């Protein structure tokens, strides 16, 4: 039992910095948030017609108006998210008011720090994104393998994301509805896919200004497609 | 650079032990003599300088009321045996009456020198012990070499010129030998061996008389009687 | 560069540190186990112990059982395997504690599988080294052979031999139908075949190097070791 | 070669586990001692190590049981270990129960004892071999390899120049059949001296030695008694 | 790694991770303690960056019970966690046995607890060189240094630190035996910057009695710097 | 093992010169209420033992799964004939068990009785356990009669008969047996010992169980006492 | 470095779970599951594991299969080491039991292949471990009546397919079952009730002939449907499979 | 045992240091800088954000200057993500003082707690040390405003006015001629200003990338922080002042 986590010569953690190079090759994630909500979108590259598209969601919900989204590693997702639930419920038990974002992140931050130092382990492959809606207002929280949080208006983490970046920050105004949020988000999904079939391979969760986190399904997908 | 502790050279002995070796050559070069009167171990002190008290600094401790002991190689590494055996001869004089034998005291020191093999510490101790008591079947002398090969010597020598005092103790040294040459015996050997001064400022002599059969330092007084004899000046 | 740790694999899939536990299995006593008529018949031919001259005379066997009738016998190292009959005998012993009912043997297997192969997932473990072989006959179901690799792998046989010469052995045994031919008389096969087939290191005197049982109808179906008084009309080998 | 040795736990792509076979040549490295069964009696000898012209003698053989004794060759304190084990376990059952501990049972639990230092890779296996001569109903002799191993024996030697001292045993047959324990304990010292090699110290009343027997229980040869043995021995 | 020997042994027998040690204390404050009839003054070597960087660093001169001092040498990071370590066995041994514990079971147990580390398994030997001045059971003062190593030794006037060698040479030429309160303050400051120079905010002398360990003020800080310039003009 | 409620009854075993003679009724009553009139409670743990019973029920099924599996391990590890376990080795290992539970408060209320032949001087060196002429003189000290309380007391003698006949069968034991009898002899004296237990003896019953332990094996029958 | 299964390469890739998956394909095992209309069935191709072990010679072929059942109503076709693929099976029957005696009721065929891979994935965190190279299909009925069919790897993904396939002809397979699945689909009898032993049974069977050229022996497939009206993933008998066997002089 | 992919993060080096933490001394010297003052009213304690792009909150939430209780406050320069288990951490220990001794703890009793922790994981269990160093500022019954300097190792040290991070050694130098001992809140923010900028040798702040907070305390250690919309007044007096 010993860190495989080593600081190199120079100061860098040369194993985060592989782990990064993960997140940034993987399906791209995204997330914007609103005036009167917050979106979390990403895209799933359409495979064969084999696999049944509706079980392998990337977008994932962890309370009454919290969801997720992450960009690598599916395997440790599914490790993580659980993980995030079980704390999720731990709070609820203590306190009647269900958890509010700002601190569930910093519970999940100081576990996937964790891995970043204790040893015989390597750090989470995979860069969350946490949204939701609380008394404080709505949030949009990013994590890095690193550990390390930052707090959105918008953002993109999975490959292409720099000028997805560029993208997002030349479309995007503080006052801005959450339907025009959307085409806002399907354009910048859109334009980075190549191959552009945006139908039955997109994710869609949304806020919905204080209503349960619902994930948009097939139906409310293609009538958001007019463009 | 790499092996472990528990590692076989392509020879056979392990690399620890083998290596520790090397550390039991540094110390005090103390000599202990077994005669059927009790035995008698005596050492060196090159104090350092002036200032250091030379009363702090021991090279012969006493491991119970009737066994001593002496030092080579890490002096810091072995008040950690000392102590270790100190707490369990008297263990063992409060479960059964008797005092310990020095063959099994010296045995249990044995027994931890190499716990780090592990059948609680991690590294072999670079110790020396010669540990020589008055127990019962006459007085014993022993050497507890660091990969606890515990051997009964009857007179031997530890320390940085232990090769050259081995000699002439096993040259001088007979079998039918009174106290009183044995005292003068160590003194010839260490006189050979150390520098110029066998001032009382320079030597440790202690024994366990069979009469008594309990530890007894010399003073500064019963350890100038001794230097005198000086077959050779 | 990858056949260090038995936790990494090699780049072509091919986990080495078992691959060479194979090697070594394949260069000890050979031991062999059929399936005959009336019962199973093993054998251990333990072709090393030549040098000796000082064994006792039917001291070294390899021929354990198990609640008195399964057979485990082995070929490897001879600490592993028997670190593997002590948790043989253990997991039949905590099956009658729990069901009043010797351990059915399909499932012993198994528990000994988990167990060899669960010693080839860390870091320190030192992978087991030692095939077995378990058997057992009913007289309701004929009986069966289960031979047992390292890393798992438990197969169902009917008839194997494992150690040093296992080759040519089993292209041998295939000449008769042996599920046929008579557990009494199917001795003297087999030694037409250790006195030739081996590797020429067992002639004439081997009445203490070959050492095997069966469960037949004879001991009502239970592990007995055979009598001297069996072997020696067995040793009508005068051929050539 | 290189690599397939630092641990104890690599496989060398022969199949070979080094650090268990650079362990048994340990005792080959340990001083000749040779055990001999009787038809109703075992004799071991064994030849002590004097380390110095001072030092006395080590201890070659040592006893466990009322009629079970052992004899070590290799790593002193790796067999210390092992002594304290069989004599706490031939204890344990004559107090847990009042029979005496079945010798074949007993080796087991020793032979067993060297693997579960072999297959950690945080233990390091035995250097010893042993051989444990004892009699419960027959007389009996074990020896234990640094790989759990164990067999029973009609004859044996250790170590330092074994190979002379087999020639002498792989050779006699009279062992068996021969009564009269004296002639069976020259049968054995001769053996020993075989070892011994010459233009060196030649076997005095500083070599270990001793019987167990029918109602005999294993005890040493003293030094007055063995001394008239060694007379016999030079003829 | 953790729970694993991390202080082997050397080919040439020395164990390096200690020998590492000894150099890390060459890289610290020079520290020096001088003896007397029954007071004993200690000064001590402090770098602070003008204007900034109060005064409270404290890191020599650490009390340990109602009279025990400790100015330490080398790594300050691997100070506290030592010092707090005797602090509470200080109050240990108190509780056990009702009386201050005497100096000389103190330094017995620094050095114990400093070779403890460089014995087990997967920890850092510490990397620094303390000396203890303090009163035995008998109304007597006593300076124990002590190394990383676990070595120790009573002393009259022993100093630590950077360039060890150079002060003590000088310490060990010219100590009187029972000084004035005044006389030993004067040596322990000459000798003090004999490796570091003569600016009064560098040293900081303090001075132990029966009663009350007293910090010297820069007042006779600074004077007697202003007579030891005039020595060296 | 908090109390007995299912409870066995006196158990003779008498020593004859073919072998031992152990006898038990085959009652088992639920406290004041004869549940049970075909219960075994004379159980085999070798080919040369039989182990007695008296007290609750429920621990002999117990103390019998111990000794059945000692016994096999035992078998598993048996080159010669004289390695098996003798008489006296059981009796002298349950009296380990009710010893070391006697250092609890939970004694498993029993007073088992161990019998056998100690001794290996008739040949019997093939056990077929799972499924299986003229009988032999035997010394009379080759015979181990075990007894256990439940306090751990224990000892041997010629005769041990455990419960309540303790106080019935054990006047006209001692008083009527005498070394070496002969198989009808011995069968007529336990039954004028049944006999009068079944007389006085409330929670005992007819339809006895004889064991015999004789040079060739365990054999079983099943009288049924004449008043 | 390398070695490790935590590392990550300078990449970001995971260089022993590529080598897991490589061993997985190396015992050139085919197993085809497929799904229907309430009807799930699944095939393999009854033969050892190509290993280091000689290859068939004197086994009985009757006890070589690559199809378990983890319980009486969800089975599973492990593929991969063989001593690998009886520890997730057994793994695999004490989640499914373990979740069935703290939750009263049967675990569905999904969340048992979602624990395993929770069970996988920890595995591939830690470095003291060793990947469990077995892939494997897991079938069952859920309780809406409806057909389930998920497949994880020696990497933690439970992605759950409608027709899928495991093994070394990936490459292809993916196209074969593909096209292949249509048709069923493609078809507007509608008429077909219960009639899973002639559209999904015989789909699965003329699917694996495609994917290995084989004339499928009958002694060389197991088939196990978990169909409603049987819906306890019973093994179909080889009087039945030949059957099916049959039918090529009309149907592909 | 798999020693050969060990490192052996807890070790010396030929010269007598801890190759890990010397390491992470290189790491906390490549993050933004930090700022120390302390003044005659209060302590200031200044940091430059690090910039990532414009979509950040930046409105509320800023991960350089944090809160340990209503008297202590922490300015973290080095790695951010190992950080916060300083602050999960450092904020329990000022906790637990309250719960055992039933008042505030002092700053010289949190840093040397805080200064432990960070300081066991460079003596045993193989783990990287902490890339982390950081200020704290506090008040105190005792001796009035405090200020410390901790390092990765664990070696802190008290303080008058510091400015660990990124070219620290300007900030330093600045700051070392126009530091009065005493000194007022509203001319010690000018101060931190100037330092702030000059470090990042800018001669005006973005007022958008530097956020501060003090002390002060009026009997209840007020302890405001900023807004960038109050910042944006002080940069009024940087143009006027200099």
């Amino acid at each position: 039992s010993f860190s495989l986590t080593t600081f190199s010569p120079t100061g860098k953690l040369v194993q985060i910095e592989y782990a990064l190079n993960r997140v940034s090759s993987s399906s791209p994630a995204l997330g914007i948030r609103a005036k009167n909500g917050v979106i979390i979108a990403t895209e799933k590259k359409s495979p064969n017609e084999l696999i049944e598209e509706n079980s392998i969601f990337k977008i994932q919900q962890i309370s009454e108006h919290i969801g997720i989204v992450y960009a690598g590693m599916p395997g440790d997702f599914r490790v993580l998210l659980k993980r995030a639930r079980k704390e999720a419920i731990r709070y609820s038990l203590q306190y009647g008011s269900e958890i509010l974002v700002k601190e569930l992140v910093k519970i999940i931050a100081s576990i996937v720090q964790e891995f970043t130092q204790t040893g015989g382990v390597r750090p989470f492959g995979l860069s969350l994104l946490i949204c939701g809606v609380d008394v404080y207002g709505y949030h949009l929280y990013q994590i890095d393998p690193s550990g390390c949080y930052f707090n959105w208006m918008a953002t993109c983490v999975g490959k292409d994301y720099q000028n997805n970046m560029s993208f997002l920050e030349k479309r995007y105004n503080k006052d801005i509805e959450i339907e025009d949020a959307i085409h806002t988000a399907i354009l910048t999904l859109k334009e980075s896919y190549e191959g552009v079939l945006n139908e039955k391979n997109i994710e869609i969760g949304v806020a919905y200004d204080n209503k349960p986190f619902k994930i948009l399904t097939q139906n409310e997908i293609k009538d958001y497609l007019i463009e | 650079y790499d092996r472990g502790v528990n590692t076989f050279s392509p020879e056979g002995r392990l690399f620890q032990v083998e290596y520790a070796l090397g550390a039991i050559k540094l110390g005090s070069t103390a000599v202990g003599i077994c005669v059927n009167d009790g035995v008698i171990l005596a050492s060196e002190r090159r104090i350092s300088s002036t200032l250091i008290e030379k009363d702090s600094v021991e090279k012969l401790l006493s491991i119970d009321d009737h066994i001593g002991c002496a030092m080579s190689g890490l002096m810091a590494d072995a008040r950690t045996l000392i102590d270790y055996a100190r707490v369990e001869c008297n263990h063992y004089k409060f479960i059964y009456n008797e005092n310990i034998n020095i063959k099994s005291c010296v045995e249990l020191i044995s027994e931890l020198a190499l716990d780090f093999s592990n059948l609680i510490m991690s590294r072999p101790f670079g110790v020396a012990l010669l540990i020589g008591g008055v127990d019962k079947n006459g007085p014993c002398l022993w050497y507890t070499e660091p990969s606890g090969t515990n051997t009964r010597f009857s007179a031997a020598s530890i320390g940085s010129a232990q090769e050259g005092a081995e000699l002439l103790l096993q040259e001088n040294y007979k079998k039918d030998m009174t106290f009183e040459q044995a005292e003068i015996l160590a003194l010839t050997v260490l006189r050979q061996v150390m520098e110029d001064k066998l001032s009382t400022s320079n030597v440790e002599i202690c024994a366990i008389k069979k009469s008594d059969q309990t530890f007894y330092k010399y003073n500064t007084d019963d350890i100038s009687r001794i230097i005198d004899v000086l077959p050779s000046p | 560069g990858y056949d260090l740790s038995v936790s990494t694999f090699s780049p072509d899939g091919r986990l080495y540190q078992v691959e060479y536990i194979y090697k070594s299995i394949n260069n000890n006593n050979t031991a062999l186990c059929l399936e005959c008529k009336d019962g199973i018949i093993c054998c251990c031919i333990n072709s090393n112990m030549d040098k000796n001259k000082m064994i006792k005379k039917n001291s070294y066997n390899r021929i354990y059982h198990v609640n008195n009738n399964i057979i485990i016998t082995y070929s490897g190292f001879d600490g592993d395997a028997r670190n593997i009959i002590d948790r043989a005998r253990s997991e039949a012993n905590t099956y009658y504690y729990n069901f009043h009912t010797n351990i059915p043997l399909h499932i012993l297997v198994n528990r000994i599988s988990l167990y060899i192969h669960a010693y080839t997932l860390y870091w320190h473990m030192r992978p087991f080294a030692a095939s077995i072989i378990i058997s057992s006959f009913n007289e309701k179901d004929k009986g069966d052979i289960y031979c047992i690799e390292p890393n798992g792998a438990c197969y169902k046989y009917s008839g194997i031999v494992i150690g040093k010469n296992k080759e040519m052995f089993k292209t041998e045994i295939e000449k008769k139908d042996y599920k046929d031919i008579n557990v009494r008389d199917a001795i003297e096969d087999i030694y037409k075949f250790i006195l030739t087939s081996d590797d020429h290191m067992n002639k004439n005197n081997l009445q203490n190097l070959v050492n095997f049982s069966w469960i037949c109808k004879e001991s009502s179906y239970e592990f007995q070791n055979i009598h001297e008084e069996i072997l020696t009309p067995a040793l009508n080998k005068a051929v050539e | 070669r290189n690599l397939y040795d630092t641990d104890n736990i690599i496989y060398s792509p022969e199949g070979r586990l080094y650090q268990v076979e650079y362990a048994s040549e340990a005792i080959k490295q340990g001083t000749c001692a040779v055990a001999i069964k009787s038809k109703d009696y075992v004799v071991v000898s064994g030849l002590k190590k004097c380390i110095s012209k001072l030092s006395f003698p080590q201890e070659k053989i040592f006893k466990i049981d009322d009629y079970i004794g052992i004899s070590m060759s290799g790593i002193t304190s790796d067999a210390k270990v092992l002594t304290k084990f069989m004599q706490n376990e031939c204890l344990s059952h004559k107090f847990l129960y009042n029979e005496n501990i079945n010798i074949e049972s007993l080796v087991r639990s020793v032979a067993d004892k060297y693997q579960k230092n072999t297959q950690k890779s945080s233990k390091r296996a035995f250097g010893v071999g042993l051989m444990i001569a004892a009699y419960h109903n027959e007389p009996c002799i074990f020896e234990t390899r640094p790989n759990g191993s164990y067999f029973e024996y009609d004859a044996l030697s250790f170590g330092a120049r074994s190979h002379a001292s087999k020639t002498y045993l792989e050779k006699n047959l009279h062992l068996f059949e021969e009564c009269s324990l004296e002639e069976l304990i020259l049968h054995c010292l001769k053996a020993l001296k075989c070892s011994l090699s010459s233009e060196s110290e030649l076997t005095i009343s500083n070599t270990a030695l001793a019987v167990v027997g029918k109602n005999h229980p294993w005890q040493e040869i003293s030094s007055l008694q063995l001394e008239e043995y060694l007379s016999k021995v030079k003829m | 790694s953790y729970d694993r020997a991390i202080t082997v042994f050397s080919p040439d027998g020395h164990l390096l991770q200690v020998e590492h040690a000894l150099e890390a204390v060459k890289k610290g404050g020079c520290a020096v303690a001088i003896k007397s009839s029954n007071f004993a003054v200690l000064a001590v070597e402090k770098k602070n960056i003008p204007k900034l960087q109060n005064p409270k660093t404290t890191e020599k001169l650490i009390k340990l019970d109602e009279h025990n001092c400790l100015a330490f040498a080398g790594l300050n990071a691997d100070a506290r966690v030592l010092v707090n370590k005797t602090r509470l066995e200080c109050q240990r041994y108190y509780l056990n046995m009702d009386e201050p514990a005497p100096v000389d079971y103190i330094a017995k147990y620094v050095a114990k607890v400093q070779q403890k580390f460089t014995h087990r398994g997967g920890v850092r030997p510490f990397g620094i060189a303390t000396l203890i001045a303090g009163f035995k059971n008998n109304k007597e003062i006593c300076i124990y240094q002590t190394e990383p190593s676990g070595i120790y030794a009573a002393w009259k006037a022993q100093a630590i630190g950077k360039n060890a060698k150079i002060v003590q040479e000088f310490l060990e030429k010219n100590y009187q035996e029972n000084m004035e309160q005044k006389d030993c303050i004067f040596l322990a400051l000459k000798a003090i910057f004999e490796v570091v120079e003569l600016s009064s905010k560098n040293v900081e002398v303090a001075l132990l009695t029966e009663k009350d360990l007293t910090f010297i003020e820069e007042q006779e800080i600074n004077s007697m710097v202003e007579l030891i310039d005039q020595e060296r003009t | 093992t908090l109390g007995p409620v299912v409870t066995g009854t006196s158990v003779i075993a008498i020593k004859y010169k073919h072998g031992i003679m152990i006898a038990a009724d085959r009652k088992a009553s639920y406290g004041s209420y004869a549940k049970f009139q075909n219960v075994e409670r004379i159980f085999k743990i070798n080919n040369k033992t039989v182990m007695g019973f008296s007290g609750e029920l429920a621990d002999a099924q117990y103390l019998h799964e111990l000794l059945t599996r000692k016994n096999i391990n035992n078998l598993s590890e048996k080159k010669r004939k004289e390695d098996m376990y003798t008489p006296q080795h059981y009796h002298s290992y349950v009296s380990r068990v009710f010893y070391v539970r006697k250092n609890r408060i939970d004694p498993l209320f029993n007073n088992i009785i161990i019998a056998g032949i100690n001794s290996q001087k008739y040949d019997n060196n093939d056990d077929n356990v799972l499924l299986y002429e003229e009988y032999k003189e035997i010394h009379k000290d080759d015979l181990y009669i075990g007894f256990v309380d439940m306090h751990g007391t224990n000892f041997c003698d010629d005769y041990i008969t455990t419960g309540y006949a303790r106080y019935f069968a054990l006047t006209l034991l001692r008083d009527h047996y005498k070394d070496n009898m002969t198989e009808e002899e011995a069968r007529i004296l336990i039954n004028e010992c049944l006999r009068i237990l079944y007389f006085r003896d409330a929670t005992s019953s007819n339809f006895i169980q004889i064991v015999k332990v004789t040079s060739k094996g365990v054999e079983y029958e099943e009288p049924y006492i004449l008043p | 470095y390398d070695r490790h299964l935590t590392i990550f390469s300078p990449d970001g890739n995971l260089y022993q779970i590529e080598y897991a998956i490589k061993a997985v394909k190396n015992t050139n095992i085919t197993s085809v599951g497929v799904k229907g209309e309430n009807c799930a069935v699944i095939i393999s191709q009854k033969k050892m594991a190509t290993q280091y072990i000689s290859q068939d010679k004197l086994l009985d072929y009757n006890n070589i299969t690559n199809i378990y059942n983890i319980t009486d109503e969800i089975g599973c076709s492990m593929v991969g080491m063989p001593g690998d693929c009886l520890s997730m099976v057994y793994k695999a029957r004490s989640e499914a039991s373990e979740f069935l005696y703290s939750n009263g009721y049967n675990v569905n065929a999904e969340t048992l292949c979602r624990n395993i891979c929770d069970k996988i994935q920890v595995y591939t965190q830690h470095a003291y471990m060793r990947l469990h190279a077995c892939s494997g299909m897991i079938i069952g009925i859920d309780e809406n009546n409806k057909p389930e069919l998920f497949k994880f790897d020696p990497s933690g993904f439970c992605a759950g397919y409608r027709a899928c396939v495991i093994g070394n002809k990936e490459q292809e397979s993916i196209s074969v079952l593909e096209r292949l699945l249509e048709k069923r689909k493609k078809k507007i009898q509608q008429e077909t009730i219960d009639e899973d032993i002639r559209n999904t049974t015989i789909l699965a069977i003329e699917a694996l002939q495609t994917i290995l050229a084989f004339d499928l022996k009958a002694s060389e497939i197991e088939v196990a449907i978990v169909s409603t009206k049987n819906r306890n993933f019973t093994q179909i008998s080889e009087k039945e499979i030949d059957n099916y066997l049959t039918y090529i002089a009309e149907r592909d | 045992m798999a020693r050969r992919y060990d490192s052996r993060t807890t070790t010396f080096s030929p010269e007598g240091r801890l190759y890990q933490v010397e390491y992470a001394l290189e790491a906390i010297n490549n993050a933004s800088i930090t700022i120390g003052l302390i003044t005659k009213d209060g302590v200031i304690l200044g940091a430059d954000k690090v910039f990532i792009s414009k979509l950040i909150d930046k409105a509320n939430n800023y991960e350089k200057i944090y809160k340990i209780d209503k008297h202590i406050f922490c300015g973290v320069a080095g790695l951010n993500a190992d950080a916060n288990i300083l602050i999960n951490q450092s904020r329990l220990y000022a906790q637990r003082y309250l719960y055992n001794y039933n008042e505030v703890q002092p700053v010289s009793q949190l840093v040397v707690q805080i200064c432990d922790i960070k300081q066991s994981y460079t003596q045993y269990g193989g783990l990287r040390p902490y890339g982390v160093s950081f200020l704290i500022g506090g008040y105190d019954t005792k001796d009035g405003y405090q200020l410390y300097h901790t390092d990765p190792s664990g070696n802190y040290s008290g303080w008058f006015a510091t400015a660990i991070g990124t070219n620290n050694l300007t900030a330093s130098s600045v700051l070392k001629q126009e530091w009065k001992n005493d000194m007022t809140l509203e001319e010690g923010l000018l101060l931190a200003l100037k330092t702030l900028a000059k470090s990042t040798d800018t001669e005006i702040p973005k007022s958008e990338k530097i956020e501060l907070a003090y002390l002060t305390n009026k009997d209840g250690e007020v302890y405001q922080k900023y807004l960038t919309e109050k910042e944006i007044e002080e940069l009024i007096k940087l143009y006027t002042q200099k």
